[PDB]
């Protein structure tokens, strides 16, 4: 619950640009 | 109209680097795509990624996001349910 960069950075913003 | 601007102060608390990686799962989370994000929304990503938050697990941190009692998280309210885990130590 605390280090959720895991799954957040999973993912990802998938912004590329 | 003022409730709780713990979801505002979440979007500063963390770095831009969580914000970015924030909407990562933001699509894949909303499934209806007209409400919010409830226990079942949290263990599909998170069992989809590599985590596995049981009932129970989900259920600990949602009953802590939610002020109000709804079991949904809102648009900042995401950013918040870490906040009170981050921090949350003595
Ligand atoms: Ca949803
Ligand atoms: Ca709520």
């Amino acid at each position: 619950r605390m280090s959720a960069d895991a799954m957040l950075r999973a993912l990802l913003g998938s912004k590329h640009k | 109209a003022s409730m709780t601007d713990q979801q505002a102060e979440a979007r500063a608390f963390l770095s831009e680097e969580m914000i970015a990686e924030f909407k990562a799962a933001f699509d894949m989370f909303d499934a209806d795509g007209g409400g919010d994000i409830s226990t079942k929304e949290l263990g599909t990503v998170m069992r989809m990624l590599g985590q596995n938050p049981t009932k129970c697990e989900l259920d600990a941190i949602i009953c802590e996001v939610d002020e109000d009692g709804s079991g949904t998280i809102d648009f900042e309210e995401f950013l918040v349910m870490m906040v009170r885990q981050m921090k949350e130590d003595a």
